[PDB]
């Protein structure tokens, strides 16, 4: 009985007992979200989550966890996606961050739907995922701007997409990072976040103390000149003529 | 040249 912790650098965490080759393989597995709380508990073949479902880490003895399950059916997957696959349940959403944030209308004007946090919340916070579809560079970068509003770069290789019909909440709940908008003073980060269900993907994570029905800014990070959307350059103009 | 959002 020689349980096992292994912490990604994002927070998040595998434990559980391995097996005769050491290998986190089992029905007592569980996915720990960064909130140690938060977790995904049951079936894992080598630290792959086949069959998680939702549950609390209650208490840890000398490195034995104790978790209770969540009312409901609630059962995950690894669920990677691919390039024309965003997820096999677009509808059924991320239990960490169906807690932490909601979708309303954004606080800038005209800038559509935004996303908040229904919490109060220290600095350097995991609030949200950024999940998507996975395509290339050149894809991106050889298309036009209005096919672009959703694209965020994972790596020099990916970059991650919530192409329509997608970007609408009614069609895909299963991450909300798409939804956080713009701003050049923003509250959080993309940040890299490996997921249980998702795989390598980014989060939002906060810089700051943010207060509950905050909206949740990031920088999208576009080259600039002391190419962008028409909307980007405006606020752009706009931000540095105030300070 | 690169349309994605980056950091
Ligand atoms: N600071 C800002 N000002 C105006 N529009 C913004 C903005 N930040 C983001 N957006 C808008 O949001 C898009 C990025 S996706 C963010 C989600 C979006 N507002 C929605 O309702 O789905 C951009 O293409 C732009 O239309």
């Amino acid at each position: 009985h020689g349980v096992c912790w292994i912490y990604y650098p994002d927070g998040g965490s595998l434990v559980g007992e391995v097996n005769e080759d050491g290998e986190m393989t089992g029905e007592k597995i569980a996915y720990v979200y960064p909130d140690e709380r938060t977790a995904l508990y049951g079936k894992f073949i080598d630290g792959e989550m086949i069959e998680g479902k939702l549950a609390t880490l209650m208490s840890t003895e000398e490195g034995r966890p104790h978790f209770e399950l969540m009312p409901g059916n609630s059962v995950y997957h690894f669920d990677k996606s691919t390039s024309s696959c965003i997820s096999t349940n677009a509808l059924l959403p991320d239990p960490y961050e169906s807690e932490r944030v909601y979708v309303a209308e954004s606080l800038i004007s005209s800038a559509g739907e935004g996303l908040f946090s229904k919490v109060a919340v220290g600095p350097n916070t995991v609030m949200s995922f950024y999940n998507g579809v996975r395509i290339t560079h050149q894809e991106v970068d050889s298309r036009d701007w209005a096919l672009n509003g959703n694209t965020l770069s994972l790596d020099e290789e990916t970059v991650i997409d919530v192409p329509e019909p997608y970007n609408h909440v009614s069609k895909y709940c299963a991450s909300l990072g798409h939804k956080a908008n713009h701003s050049f003073t923003p509250n959080c980060i993309y940040d890299m976040f490996v997921h249980p269900r998702f795989g390598p993907i980014k989060c939002i994570r906060t810089l700051r103390a943010v207060e509950a029905d905050e909206e949740l800014t990031v920088a999208y990070g576009y080259d600039h000149s002391p190419e962008a959307p028409e909307w980007y350059q405006v606020e752009l103009k706009a931000f540095q003529a105030t300070q | 040249i690169k349309r994605s959002k980056k950091n």
